[PDB]
């Protein structure tokens, strides 16, 4: 769903965010993308575990 | 008590075969208490293991 409904900053906006952005502002936003996924695997691995109850 | 010359052993045998079929489902209960085991490792195994990717 995510192709075509595509966009990207004007150029004119960078002048700005490049004058206010710390160092650790990137770096944080990946974090955030990164406990996602690992909750993730956590929740599946979680559901194969709970069929060992299904042989009783 | 007379009895006939063969109903001692049919009596005796009645109660070989329920030993031995009473002793197959012991053997089968504490199978089944070792995925109880199994499976509580398991679930505090990845708890464990997220705990030291989020605090890294």
């Amino acid at each position: 769903y995510l192709s075509d409904i595509s966009a990207q900053l004007p150029s004119d906006f960078v002048q700005g965010v490049q004058l206010i952005l710390p160092s650790n502002a990137l770096p944080c936003f990946y974090v955030i993308l990164s406990v996602k996924a690992a909750i993730f695997i956590f929740d599946v691995k979680q559901k194969i575990v709970s069929y060992l109850d299904w042989d009783k | 008590m007379p009895v006939l010359l063969g109903i001692p052993l049919l009596l005796r045998f009645l109660g070989f075969l329920l030993v031995t079929l009473f002793g197959y489902l012991l053997t089968f209960l504490k199978k089944g208490f070792g995925k109880i085991a199994i499976a509580i490792s398991l679930f505090l195994a990845l708890i464990i293991g997220l705990n030291s990717i989020l605090v890294g």
